[PDB]
């Protein structure tokens, strides 16, 4: 087992969002850490270098018309790294918002985003999402992990 | 040879681990090396039979909803007219019009 | 040639959800290929046990009339299964989108990507599955599915 | 050391959309180039092999409707590769429409999609948009990249 | 001089060229390509003007009523009706642009 | 073997550069091998404060709009009215909307 990867699936600072650390890590064949490990849902590099480092968050809601407001919800996706420097630093964001139409009965919005970015040994990486409380944490749905490129 | 519904195989080349209740299961004999998660019912669902170690829950739209074969994700409103209404919705199927 | 890989495209002619797309291409230099796995009625098939990177792309592309009015709001839905030694195929990963809910709605142009990492023994297979199937499009730089081993 | 990767990321002919020239590669932590360069805008091959080609798109815009016709916008990213061959030829295309209502104030639209594609050495690889001006280039929301596998 | 005629591509034989499948692939010029590249299929919105040779990608074209501008390639879109407010229309619509207004 | 604010480490171990003003920036003493990038407000904000090699950039909603922690793209519209059955204690600001109570 010399090799370097992750796949870690959901569970049932001066960061933007809110950070998810409900993952789930060890079912085998579902998910798996193989020379990194988890801590407060921030997946901890041990050998330095390139990874390539990815994540699907899914937005699903049942809406409600909002009386004296739009519909309108911003899901942002964040990847942030934590290293030798007192702020988080974000690697990664992608963003979609949801429908505008007042005719909408519910949104399912998948998001998933990945890339390659060097890291030193003990660098932490985690996901941060808006709208936290709209996620569907299904393992097969919403994930988050890496694996070693160079 | 297999291990039962209920459990899943480890490390030990014939031993059986039991599936958690309420987290896995598995619906029949295998060789799996983890049970399989349980599904959870969303909000726009009721439980008809929760999860045991050997059946996945079981999940149907709330009334006045529906899910089919093209919109396994979320239950759908029922459609309030149609053509008549030959057959009246169900929580696996809209209306049906003549 | 010890290269463990596969990505192959679209192209015109169980208890799982959806509907398995089988009409995948397999050679075509440039465009799709497999190294050390095989296709089998739309399954890739693993040889070599190990961490593959899997995905998939499915473009939902259509042309919409609304007429009366409702229900012409589409969940379309991509998911990646595994067949292992087990009777029913294992959801792996599901992307899901639903369409615009506006009534001024002409067409809708939905690209779903969805990728991860899965251990896999030796003769699992993999495939595609989405809802919809009638919106799909075809087209081999639009709609594909490959894995990459990485451990 | 043998290393080959790139991730580039944004800076404020025969081919569909427009194709965005202006990634940066030497950013320390945010982007890189390792046995691969840049030219135009294009990534250049040196060794050849199977690549994982990916590309991240930002369509960000504030639009609020002109009363008269419809603002309705087709976002799409397109990867393309120049070979052994005068015409590029198109490895990948990832389709997103804007939402129809009238009631819409504005659209966040990220695009990502990759995949495996065979190259050979000297072959050069490019992003390709429509809608170029609705492209945000942040360094975290549009970039692109490519590693050996 | 190691570059293959418009209607074949390079073989997996160092010497050899391979002609391309007459409606499902095609090369438009002299190259080494280990494949031909794949015909175009005209979309539900679109009418084929001239098919898939292996020399000649398809020809497609917007269905009457509807026009492909530089920033609409995937999605034919229909016609606009008319020219806004104190405007007046200098150029009708085409297959490949919506009505200019001037 | 720590940079000052407004610089980061070099390739030589015990050397530092400094951050390009307007550029990038570091608001701590590191280690990295490369200053932060300057944010760019967008056309829905307003500079309060451009970005030096020790500060990032603040930028604002334009008047009448706002961002808060489930909204940090792109500026939204203040709502009208409170919801069904609350009153109005609180106006909005251009990191908050209005606030209702009851
Ligand atoms: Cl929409
Ligand atoms: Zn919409």
């Amino acid at each position: 087992p010399q090799r370097v990867a992750a796949h870690i699936t959901g569970t049932r600072e001066k960061a933007l969002g809110r950070k998810i650390n409900s993952w789930e890590s060890s079912r085998s064949g579902h998910s798996f850490l193989s020379n990194l490990h988890l801590r407060n849902g921030e997946l901890v590099i041990h050998e330095k270098g390139f990874y390539y480092i990815y994540s699907q968050t899914y937005f699903r809601f049942q809406e409600e018309i909002k009386e004296n407001t739009k519909n309108d919800k911003q899901m942002v996706q964040y990847i942030y790294k934590y290293t030798s420097y007192p702020d988080p630093i974000l690697l990664m964001k992608s963003a979609r918002n949801s429908c505008w139409s007042k005719d909408a009965e519910y949104g399912l919005y998948s998001i998933y985003q990945g890339g390659i970015f060097e890291l030193k040994e003990n660098d932490r990486i985690f996901v941060s999402v808006t709208n936290e409380h709209l996620i569907d944490m299904d393992h097969e749905a919403s994930f988050f992990g890496a694996f070693l490129v160079g | 040879e297999l291990c039962p519904p209920g459990s899943h195989r480890s490390e030990r080349p014939g031993a059986c681990n039991r599936c958690t209740e309420g987290v896995g299961y598995t619906n029949a004999s295998n060789n799996l090396f983890a049970c399989l998660p349980c599904t959870a019912c969303k909000s726009d669902e009721e439980e008809r039979s929760p999860c045991t170690t050997t059946r996945n829950t079981a999940c149907q739209c709330k009334p006045g909803t529906f899910r089919n074969d093209n919109s396994a994700e979320m239950c759908r409103k029922c459609s309030t007219g149609c053509m008549v209404k030959v057959k009246d919705c169900t929580p696996w199927s809209d209306i049906e019009c003549v």
